[PDB]
């Protein structure tokens, strides 16, 4: 009970959804045919994993997920892939023409033609829920679908489910694997339009994941598969509290209370450790203190920024595996006396800790090593605004010449929406400056 | 399921078009009869983009062949892969246009255009999701230039929300002796500036200089020139024909390449040109000597660029080298378009080469090309020479002035953003 | 609890309205951008109709 509906929008969302659900199945002992031998409650149950999987009379466990893309080639691989049987066909929704990296096409022109069907299929999942908690929306900032249609969906979900919670996993654009020159435009437009409709958004910088793969896994040129398999690990750590339950397990919502002081300030910085190859892990067990140390090395963050040059508003540690409170408290004591951790004056400096005993799983043939214990730190730091600034600057360089703007106006958008969105980002950057100033 | 409809008009259009189909047919494993005999399943994954599927597992190019003269229609019919085309897709005139833009655009072509639109419409009516059209034609002749720009205008009337692409061959004294070619070219650009989304400027001046100086071919033939054009066209379409994330859609490419609607005239490039290491391909590909448009990129600035590498190669090396040429040539990329250089790698090597590279550039140095045509044009308009050829077809001489001014406006606009700064 | 309900409804109210205001304004603009483009091409055909008429007038001289 208190189920979560995942929504995967665009190529990035869908492919990351493939990585997450594959990982979920392995963590829960669910087979590609949806069967789970260990589940003795056939066709139902109120187990912890039932927050993410529904059950059929035939014993199949079905992700509470919807995949949506405006073109079929990406979802088609799901329809024919290893886990094709996991999803009921109606869970996989495809258009025929993509948004061509144009926010307007995803939000208006092409999006309007499929939005009703998507909501109807999302409604068919909510009707199977006894106490639906909220939504997890996986999408990219950069794509036309991931930015424009997502905004439309978030807008329409706030209407059909009032203030029921909606969480984002957003792919922040990075030049190394970027696809378009207009992504700064689409990133600003979608951030402006979803800001009022998202309760918490976890940003993932592809450059950060790109660097981590090359440095920590000695992958010379990471692919989307490399990045997604790492991203799934982080997503798993965040959602593990919802899918497993235990004596030290802390619900995501409880962390969420500490991470959002003001509604607009809902962008936590995620850091994950250990990311280590199986060749290096061999005969080198990482202790609780070692992985906790890594949470404060910026090289391990999901978003490139410097917490050292900002102020903390919250600090959460989500351990999974062989971890006990003592080792955690010991490590934190060392960290607090040895690292730069300065909080705003208006909030407590404690660290909120949660532990899941189920240990991390690795997908066969992956690059990560299986470890006894892992940790994901969620921190509300003002440094996250650096990601807005970098993007806002790139937006400003092009918009000053109205470069590429005609492609959006041609689809029905007005220059006003560009300046309206940029102004919102200006406030957001000024909001992050305000929260970090001392009191008088 | 994202189909492109191909059109070739005039001699030049029909001949480079036929050669284009020869090359890609080989790359996909399609023999002159339309039967597949290939080694890889990736050849067929996106074959639909340019081919229809037929009874008996045969593949038919989605191409229509147009000309105001029947000579070329027999020539195409009897050449290699001649019988692969759909016989109803030959729309041929009887008389020709005598290298007169007005005849192709206003009178003789107007009689034949309707019959052309019928075959365009039917190829379009059987498309799962049509993305747009690509036209091959010269801008110096009469049929391809005038009628082609007319056909573009009529197609955009019936498919206004679809992409219009052209491979437009720009005329040069070094190849064609005809004298009024500068008139036809300027009139064509006047139309292409308004009704096309992407124009690949295939410059005969550059193709000649390449054949003579680099390939060391004294007295080059049209076959020598087209050999270069087919290599370029195969490279531009590699992203469309094979599964590659980057520019896989005509408009997704246009969105990434066209920062302002009127400045959609690209410099194509190819490497290697001979008859190789990743560093050498890249800096060769960025050389003035390797451009298919007679322009020096170092006399301007780059708005947007697309590099396409084909073959088996170290992508870490490709990334390193593409990132290196930008730091070393940072003055020639506009600073107000961040990350304006994109790179695609296609695992498929081309024919006869282990590694190749195709270059697509939207550079403000393209003005050097348009200034040349404006120079050839004005030299005649100041003497009102040969105008009777056009006034006889109903045209008014101030329509020439409009074309001239609109092209001179286009040049100034390229200079407008070449001199622009950030702060 | 009345106030909590009141503010949830206004959020749904203003959300749907603003959305409906954009989807309509968006349809107006794209329609007008196409309408103007088709207007232009039709003006080229009219200019094409006259030119062909201007040719037959000079054949009678
Ligand atoms: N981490 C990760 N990011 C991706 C992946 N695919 C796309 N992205 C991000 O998304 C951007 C490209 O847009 P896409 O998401 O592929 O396109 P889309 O969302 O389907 O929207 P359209 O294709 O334009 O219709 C890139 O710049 C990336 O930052 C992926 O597989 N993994
Ligand atoms: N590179 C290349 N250019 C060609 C070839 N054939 C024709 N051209 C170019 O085509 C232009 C002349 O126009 P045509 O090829 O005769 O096409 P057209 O419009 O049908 O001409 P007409 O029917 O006689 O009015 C010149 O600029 C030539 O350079 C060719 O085989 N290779
Ligand atoms: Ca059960
Ligand atoms: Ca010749
Ligand atoms: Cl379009
Ligand atoms: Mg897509
Ligand atoms: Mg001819």
């Amino acid at each position: 009970m208190r189920e979560c509906i995942s929504i995967h929008v665009g190529q990035a969302g869908v492919q990351i959804g493939n990585a997450c659900w594959e990982l979920y199945c392995l963590e829960h002992g669910i087979q590609p045919d949806g069967q789970m031998p260990s589940d003795k409650t056939i066709g139902g149950g109120d187990d912890s994993f039932n927050t993410f999987f529904s059950e059929t009379g035939a014993g199949k466990h079905v992700p509470r997920a919807v995949f949506v893309d405006l073109e079929p080639t990406v979802i088609d691989e799901v329809r024919t892939g290893t886990y094709r049987q996991l999803f009921h066909p109606e869970q996989l929704i495809t258009g025929k023409e993509d948004a061509a990296n144009n926010y307007a096409r995803g939000h208006y022109t092409i999006g309007k033609e499929i939005i009703d069907l998507v909501l109807d299929r999302i409604r068919k999942l909510a009707d199977q829920c006894t106490g639906l908690q909220g939504f997890l929306v996986f999408h990219s900032f950069g794509g036309g679908t991931g930015s424009g249609f997502t905004s439309l969906l978030m807008e329409r979900l706030s209407v059909d489910y009032g203030k029921k919670s909606k969480l984002e996993f957003s792919i922040y654009p990075a030049p190394q694997v970027s696809t378009a020159v207009v992504e700064p435009y689409n990133s600003i437009l979608t951030t402006h339009t979803t800001l009022e409709h998202s309760d918490c958004a976890f940003m993932v910088d592809n450059e950060a994941i790109y660097d981590i793969c090359r440095r920590n896994l000695d992958i010379e040129r990471p692919t989307y598969t490399n990045l997604n398999r790492l991203i799934s690990q982080i997503v798993s750590s965040i959602t593990a509290s919802l899918r497993f339950d235990g004596a030290l397990n802390v619900d995501l919502t409880e962390f969420q209370t500490n991470l959002v002081p003001y509604p607009r300030i809902h962008f936590p910085l995620a850091t994950y450790a250990p990311v280590i190859s199986a060749e290096k892990a061999y005969h080198e067990q990482l202790s609780v203190a070692e992985i906790t140390n890594a949470c404060f090395e910026p090289a391990n963050q999901m978003v490139k920024c410097d917490p050292r040059h900002g102020k903390y508003m919250a600090c959460c540690l989500l351990y999974r595996g062989d971890v006990v409170p003592k080792d955690v408290n010991a490590a934190i004591a060392t960290i607090k006396t040895k690292r730069s951790i300065q909080f705003v004056d208006w909030c407590p400096t404690g660290f909120k800790v949660g532990i899941n005993y189920q240990p991390p799983t690795v997908v066969p043939g992956g690059d990560l090593a299986k470890v006894q214990r892992a940790v994901c730190m969620l921190s509300n730091t003002t440094a996250i605004a650096e990601a807005w600034a970098r993007l806002d600057h790139k937006f400003d360089l092009m918009y000053a010449k109205r470069a590429f703007v005609h492609w959006y106006v041609g689809e029905g958008m007005e220059e006003g929406e560009f300046s309206e969105a940029r102004e919102d980002m200006a406030a957001l950057e000024k909001d992050y400056e305000e929260v970090g100033v001392d009191s008088v | 399921m994202r189909e492109i409809v191909h059109i070739q008009a005039g001699q030049c259009g029909n001949q480079i078009g036929a050669k284009f189909w020869e090359v890609i047919s080989d790359e996909h494993g399609i023999d002159p009869t339309g039967s597949y005999h290939g080694d890889s399943d990736l050849q067929l994954e996106r074959i639909n983009v340019y081919y229809n599927e037929a009874a008996g597992n045969k593949y038919v190019p989605r191409a229509i062949l147009v000309d105001l003269e029947p000579g070329t229609m027999d020539s195409v019919r009897s050449g290699p892969f001649g019988q692969i085309f759909r016989p109803d897709n030959f729309v041929f005139g009887q008389s020709g246009a005598g290298n007169n833009w007005a005849k192709g655009h206003y009178t003789e072509g107007a009689e034949l255009v309707d019959s052309v639109l019928d075959v365009v419409r039917k190829e379009s009516e059987s498309c799962d999701c049509l993305q747009g059209f690509q036209l091959t034609h010269s801008l110096g002749g009469g049929t391809g230039s005038g009628m082609g720009t007319l056909l573009i205008s009529k197609i955009r009337e019936e498919y206004p929300d679809r992409i219009m692409n052209t491979f437009s061959v720009v005329p040069s004294p070094k190849v064609s002796d005809t004298v009024v070619e500068p008139y036809n070219a300027t009139l064509s650009v006047h139309q292409l500036v308004e009704n096309t989304d992407e124009t690949y400027c295939i410059d005969n001046e550059a193709l000649y200089d390449i054949c003579f100086r680099t390939l060391k071919l004294t007295t080059p033939t049209y076959g020598d020139l087209n050999h270069l054009v087919s290599a370029t066209m195969s490279g531009v379409t590699t992203c469309l024909r094979f599964p590659g994330q980057l520019n896989a859609d005509l408009r997704k490419l246009a969105v990434n390449m066209v920062p302002f609607p009127r400045l959609h005239f690209f410099m194509p490039g190819f490497a290697p040109l001979t008859s190789l290491t990743v560093p050498e391909l890249t800096q060769q590909m960025f050389d003035a000597k390797n451009m298919m448009a007679a322009c020096d990129p170092r006399h301007g600035r780059y708005l947007t660029v697309a590099a396409v590498f084909r073959g088996r190669m170290s992508m870490k090396e490709v990334d390193e080298q593409m990132l290196n040429v930008q730091n070393k040539n940072s003055s020639y990329f506009v600073e107000w378009i961040p990350n304006n250089v994109k790179t695609a790698v296609c695992d498929i090597p081309p024919r006869g080469l282990k590694m190749s590279a195709t270059f697509i550039g939207n550079s403000t140095a393209i003005q050097e090309l348009f200034k040349r045509i404006s120079e050839q044009f004005t030299a005649m308009f100041r003497r009102k020479a040969f105008l009777h050829w056009y006034t006889g077809e109903g045209m008014d001489e101030m329509e020439f002035t409009e074309a001239e001014s609109n092209m001179n406006d286009l040049v100034s606009e390229y200079q407008q953003y070449q001199d622009a700064t950030a702060d | 609890i009345q106030k909590a309900i009141e503010e949830n409804n206004n959020f749904i109210k203003m959300a749907k309205e603003k959305l409906a205001q954009k989807m309509e304004s968006n349809k107006e603009n794209r329609e007008a951008h196409l309408a103007a483009m088709l207007e232009r091409l039709q003006e080229k055909d009219k200019h094409a109709e006259e030119v062909r008429k201007n040719k037959e007038l000079k054949e009678e001289a």
